[PDB]
């Protein structure tokens, strides 16, 4: 777990950008406002590289 | 003496830093903390997350006012930045003609949305 990776965000990336910013997802109508909870979803996820 | 390039200039996501040192010129990519009014003697704080850096010979060389051009521009990561220097007798912008040399063009690989000019007091 020295490795992990994005999956939702709210738009694309662009050629040779890398996006770092530890934002909270908002998946759904509603806002999150910095908490977790349903449709708020931390932007990183880890592999499990066994 | 330089520029705070940035979509939020707030600390949250990345914002490049550049400054016309008398000795040298600086740009850093960090997630540079500054204050309300920043400006040299101390611009910023905290210099967190410091991925990118340049040094090299300063920008700016020397009755006439010296005028001094810049596009700044970004594609695809690579942030292009055009110099150019001419000397203005004694406002209004000199209608004529020229052209700008390249400089340099770094791969800072950000989102800009927004700049701010940092300028000394007097
Ligand atoms: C920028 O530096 C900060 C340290 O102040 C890093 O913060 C942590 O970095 C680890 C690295 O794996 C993360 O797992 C943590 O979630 C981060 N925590 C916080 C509160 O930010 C940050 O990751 C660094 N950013 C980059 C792009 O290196
Ligand atoms: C770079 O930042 C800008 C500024 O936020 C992004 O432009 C906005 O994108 C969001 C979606 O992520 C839209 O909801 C806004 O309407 C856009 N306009 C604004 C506020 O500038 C831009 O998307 C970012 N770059 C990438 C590749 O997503």
């Amino acid at each position: 777990y020295n490795y992990l990776y994005r999956l939702f965000r709210k738009s694309n990336l662009k050629p040779f950008e890398r996006d770092i910013s530890t934002e909270i997802y908002q998946a759904g109508n509603k806002p999150c406002n910095g908490v977790a909870g349903f449709n708020c979803y931390f932007p990183l996820r880890s592999y499990s590289f066994r | 003496r330089g520029w705070i390039f940035g979509t939020t200039l707030d600390s949250k996501t990345q914002s490049l830093l550049i400054v016309n040192n008398a000795t040298n010129v600086v740009i850093k990519v960090c997630e540079f903390q500054f204050c309300n009014d920043p400006f040299l003697d101390r611009v910023y704080s905290s210099a967190n997350n410091c991925t990118f850096e340049y040094v090299s010979q300063p920008f700016l060389m020397d009755n006439f006012k010296n005028l001094r051009e810049f596009v700044f521009k970004n594609i695809d990561g690579y942030f292009k930045i055009y110099s150019k220097h001419t000397p203005i007798i004694v406002e209004d912008l000199p209608q004529g003609f020229s052209a700008l040399e390249p400089l340099v063009d770094l791969p800072i690989g950000i989102n800009i949305t927004r700049f701010q000019t940092l300028l000394a007091l007097h």
